[PDB]
C-alpha cells in the first residue's frame, strides 16, 4: 500500500511534467501539420478553380 | 532463472505475428495510398498552376 | 564453512566487475558518440535531424554491450551458475 | 528482497510452460496497436484533415520508408516496411505501457506489477529477435539462392575475414535481443528498489527514473527497427 | 566457524565498489568529452549555444542516466544482497 | 575444509566476469569511435551515407566480433567450467 | 576462527578503495578534457573567454559531481558499513 | 585442507578472464580507432577505398594477432593449466 | 587463527593502492590533456602564451584537486585505518 | 594447504594481469598508429611509400613493449620465481 | 599464521597498485604532450623552442603524479604501515 | 601455512601489475606519439628529420616509466621485500 501510494504520487509528477512542457510541442507540431495538409488541400482547390477559369478565358478568346 | 526461454517463446511470437498482419493488411497500405495520392495531389497542383500560366498568356497572345 | 556463500561472494565480485566494465564502455561511448553530434551539429546547425538516425545507431552499437552485461549480471547474482 | 524473475500466471499445455503475466501483457500491447489499427482504418482521409491517429500512423510509416529508400530500394524490399512499423509500434507500446501506475504492495515486502513490460522476459525478445533472424535470412536466400546467400555471408565484404563474418552473423539475432531485454530489465529491477524507500520519499526517484524509461524506450523501439531494416538490406544486396 | 554472511557482504562491497568505479569513471569521462564538443562549438558558433544543449543533454541522459543505474545496482549489492545468507 | 568445487566456480565466475568486463569496455569505445566517424562524415557529406555504411560496419562487425567471441568463453567459464571435479 | 567484521572492515575497505580509484580517474580525465577544450577555445578567440567559461562550469558540474557522489558512498562503505554486525 | 588443484584452477581461470578481458580491450579498441581512420578517409575520398583497404588491414592484422595470441595463452591457462599438479 | 588487525591492514593497504593508482590515472591522463591544448594553441598562437596559462591553471587545479583529495584519502585509509579495532 | 598450490594460483594471476595489460596497450597503439597511416595514405596515396618507415617504428615500439611482457608472463607461468 | 604474511602481501598487491595506476598516467599523458609537441613542431619549426617551456611544464606535472606514487609505493612495500 | 607462500603470491601479483599498467602505459604511449609523428611526415614529408628529435624524447620518457616498472617488478619478484 505504501509504495503504491508513493508510486502513484510519482506517476503524478510524471503527468504533470508531460502535460506542462510536452503534451503544448507536440499539440503544436500536430496543428502545424493539420494545417499544412490543409492549406495543400486549398491550393489544389484554388488551382483547380484557377485552371477552369483560364480555360474559359481561352475559350472567350 | 529468468535467461531460460519458455514455451511463452511461440505464444509470444503468434501475438506478433497476427498483429503484424493487421498492419500488413490495414496500415501500411492505406497509409502508402494516402501519401502517394497526397504527393500526386501536390504535383497536380503545380502542373495546374503551370497550365494556368502558360494559358493566360496563349489566351492573350491568340 | 558453507560452500554456496564462497560462490555467492565469487558471483558479487563477478557481477561487479561486468557492470563497471559495461558502465566504462557505455559512458565513454556515450560521450564519443554525443561529441560527434555536437560537433556536427556546431559545424553545420541544419543537420539537427539528419544527424540524429546514425547518432542513435552508434547509441545503440555503444548500449548493446552495457545491457548485455547487465543482463548476465543479472543472471550472475540472481540465478548463480554453479551455485551448490 | 527483490524477486527477480518469479513470474505469475504461470500455466502448463502440451509439456510447455508459459508465463502467463508476460503473455497477458503482450496481449494487452497487441489489444492497443490493433485498436489504433483499426482506428485508422475508420478515419483515413485522403481528401481531407489527418487526424491525430492518422498522423502518427504516416510519421511513422515516412521514417521507415525513409530509413528502406536510403539502405534499400522499397521496390527492392516493400516488406521491410510494414515489418519494421510493426516491430516498432508493438516494443514502442510495450515499453510505455510500464509507466501506468500499477506497482503494489504485494503483502511480503516486495513490490508487484500488475503490468511487466513483457520485454523483460527473455521469450518476448528472443521471439522478436528470431523472428527478423529468420526473416532476413530468407530474403537474402531468394535474393541470391539457396546457395549464393550462405556464400556469401561467409565471405561478406572482404572474403579472407570469413571466420568474424560467421561471428558476426551469430552476433546479430543475440545482440538484437539481449540489448532490448537489458534495457527493460534494468528498468524492471529500477523501480523494484525504488520500492524500498517510504513513499514520502519513493515518489521522486520512481518520477524521475519512470520519466527517463520513455525515452528509454522510444530509442530501444527505435534502434530495434533500425537495425532490422539494416539488416534486411544487408542480406538483400547485389 | 567463520560466519558466511560475513564472506558474502564483503564480496558484496567488493562487487560495489567496482560497480560505483566503473559508473564514475564512464560518466566522468563522457560527460568530459561531451562538454569539451559543447565548449568547441560554442566557441566555433556562439549564437547557436541554445541549438547545442539539445544534443549535450542527450548525451549526457544517456552518460549519466548509467552511473545512476550503477548507483542503484551498488545500493542493491551493499543493502539487499542477493544471495545472503 | 572446504569443497573444491566451490573454490574453482568462484574463480570461474571471477574471471567470466572479468572476460565480460573486458569485452564490454572494448565494445563500447570502439563503437563509439566508429560512430563519430559515421556521425562527422554525414555530418560533412549528407549524400556519403549511403557508402559509409560499408566500411562502418566493417569495422563494427571486428569489434563486435572480440565481444561476442569473450561472450562465448564467458560461458565455458560459468557453464563448462574447465577443470571443474 | 576470524571476527566477521574484520572480513567485511577489509571488503568495506577494498571497496572504497575502487570507488575513490575510479571516481579520481573519471575526475581528472574529464576535467582534463574540458579544459582542453577550454584552452584550444581561448587559444583560437582570445575574446571569448567570458562566454566559455559558461558551458566549462557546467561540464565541470557534471564531472566533478560524479567525484563527490563516490567520496560521499566512500565515506558511507568506510565509516557506515552497510552489512556490518 | 583443500585440494591444491582447487587453488591452481581458480588462479587459472582468473588469469585467463584477465588474458581475455585485456585482450578484447584491446581488440574492441584498436579496431573502432583503425575503423573510424577508415570511415573518415572514405567520407573524404569516396574512391580511395581500394588504396585504403590495405593499411587498415594491416592495423586489423597487428591488433588482432594480439587478441588470437592472448585467446590461445588463454587456451593453454584454462585446459592445460601450467602447473598443474 | 589470524589477527583481526592483519586481515584489516591488507584490506587497507589494498585500498590505498586502489586510490592512489586510480589518482595517478586520472592525473596523469587528464594534464597530459590539458598540456596538449596548451602546446597546441601556443604553437598556433605565439603571443597566446601569457593568456593561455589562466584557462590551463584552472584545469591543472581541478586535476591536482581530484589527485590530492585521493592522496589524502589513501593516507587516511593506510595510516588511520576506519574500523580498525 | 601446499605451498606450491598457493604460489602457483598467484602466478597465474600475475601473468593473466601482465598479458592482459600488454594486449591492451599493443591492440591500441597499433590502432592508433594505423589511425595515423591509414588518414595520411587517404590524405595522399604517394605518401604510402614513406609513410610506413615511421609506422613500422611505432609498431616497432609497441609490440615490443607487448612481447617482452609475453617473455616475462613465460617466467611467471612456466618457471615461477620463488616457487618454494 | 604470520599476520605479517598477509599484510606483507597486502602491501605488495597495493604497492603493484599504485605503480600500475602511475606507469599508466605518465605514459599515456607523455604521449600525448608528445603528441601535440610534434604536431606543433610539424606546423611551426620556428616554435621548436618555445614549445618546450610549456611542453616541459606538462611533463613536469605528469611525471611529478608518477614519481610521487613511486615513493608512496616504497613507504608500501619497505616501511609497511600497520606490521604487527 | 608458510608466511613465504602468501608473501611470494602477493609479490606475484603486484610483479603482474606493474608489468600489466607499464605495458599498458607505454604501448598507448608510444601509439600516440607515432600517429603524431606519422601524421606530419604525411603532411610534410620533407619534415622526417626534424620530427625525430620530438618524437625520441617523447618515447623516451614514455620508455622510461615503462623500464623503472620493469625494474620494481624484478625487485619485488626476485628480491621480494619483506619476505621471511
Amino acid at each position: 500500500m505504501s509504495i503504491f501510494i508513493g508510486q502513484l504520487i510519482g506517476f503524478a509528477v510524471i503527468a504533470f511534467i508531460i502535460v506542462k512542457w510536452v503534451v503544448p510541442p507536440v499539440r503544436t507540431l500536430m496543428r502545424n501539420q493539420q494545417e499544412a495538409v490543409r492549406a495543400a488541400l486549398a491550393e489544389s482547390a484554388e488551382a483547380a478553380k484557377k485552371l477552369a477559369d483560364a480555360d474559359a478565358m481561352h475559350a472567350k478568346a | 532463472n529468468f535467461l531460460i526461454p519458455n514455451g511463452t517463446f511461440f505464444a509470444v511470437l503468434i501475438i506478433f505475428l497476427i498483429v503484424l498482419g493487421v498492419i500488413s493488411k490495414w496500415v501500411v497500405p492505406p497509409i502508402s495510398k494516402v501519401l502517394a495520392e497526397r504527393e500526386a495531389m501536390l504535383a497536380k497542383t503545380a502542373a495546374d498552376n503551370r497550365k494556368s500560366a502558360e494559358q493566360v498568356a496563349a489566351a492573350q497572345a491568340d | 564453512l558453507d560452500p554456496n556463500a564462497i560462490i555467492t561472494a565469487g558471483a558479487l565480485i563477478g557481477g561487479g566487475l561486468i557492470m563497471g566494465g559495461g558502465a566504462i564502455g557505455a559512458g565513454i561511448g556515450d560521450g564519443i558518440a554525443g561529441n560527434a553530434l555536437i560537433s556536427g551539429i556546431a559545424r553545420q546547425p541544419e543537420a539537427q535531424g539528419r544527424l540524429f538516425t546514425p547518432f542513435f545507431i552508434t547509441v545503440g552499437l555503444v548500449e548493446a554491450a552495457y545491457f548485455i552485461n547487465l543482463a548476465f549480471m543479472a543472471l550472475f547474482v540472481f540465478a548463480t551458475p554453479g551455485l551448490q | 528482497a527483490i524477486h527477480v524473475g518469479h513470474h505469475t500466471l504461470v500455466f502448463e499445455l502440451f509439456g510447455m510452460t508459459f508465463n502467463g503475466d508476460t503473455i497477458l501483457a503482450t496481449a494487452v500491447t497487441a489489444v492497443i496497436v490493433i485498436a489504433l489499427a483499426f482506428y485508422l482504418r475508420a478515419k483515413v482521409t485522403s481528401t481531407g484533415v489527418p487526424s491525430g491517429v492518422q498522423l502518427f500512423w504516416e510519421a511513422l510509416t515516412i521514417q521507415m520508408r525513409q530509413q528502406i529508400e536510403g539502405s534499400i530500394g522499397m521496390k527492392i524490399a516493400p516488406f521491410v516496411l510494414p515489418l519494421s512499423v510493426t516491430i516498432f509500434v508493438f516494443i514502442l507500446i510495450s515499453n510505455w505501457l510500464a509507466v501506468l501506475p500499477l506497482q503494489y504492495g504485494g503483502a511480503d515486502g516486495a513490490a508487484a506489477e500488475l503490468y511487466k513490460a513483457p520485454a523483460s522476459d527473455i521469450n518476448f525478445v528472443l521471439a522478436l529477435a528470431l523472428f527478423v533472424f529468420v526473416c532476413y535470412h530468407a530474403a537474402g536466400i531468394w535474393r541470391r539462392g539457396i546457395v549464393g546467400h550462405p556464400i556469401k555471408v561467409v565471405k561478406g565484404h572482404v572474403a579472407f575475414l570469413a571466420p568474424i563474418n560467421i561471428v558476426e552473423e551469430l552476433a546479430k539475432p543475440i545482440s538484437l535481443a539481449l540489448r532490448l531485454f537489458g534495457n527493460i530489465f534494468a528498468g524492471g529491477i529500477l523501480v523494484a528498489l525504488i520500492a524500498m524507500f517510504p513513499w514520502y520519499i519513493q515518489w521522486f526517484p520512481n518520477a524521475v527514473w519512470k520519466t527517463f524509461d520513455l525515452f528509454v524506450g522510444l530509442i530501444q523501439a527505435f534502434i530495434f527497427s533500425l537495425l532490422t531494416i539494416l539488416y534486411f538490406s544487408q542480406s538483400m544486396e547485389l
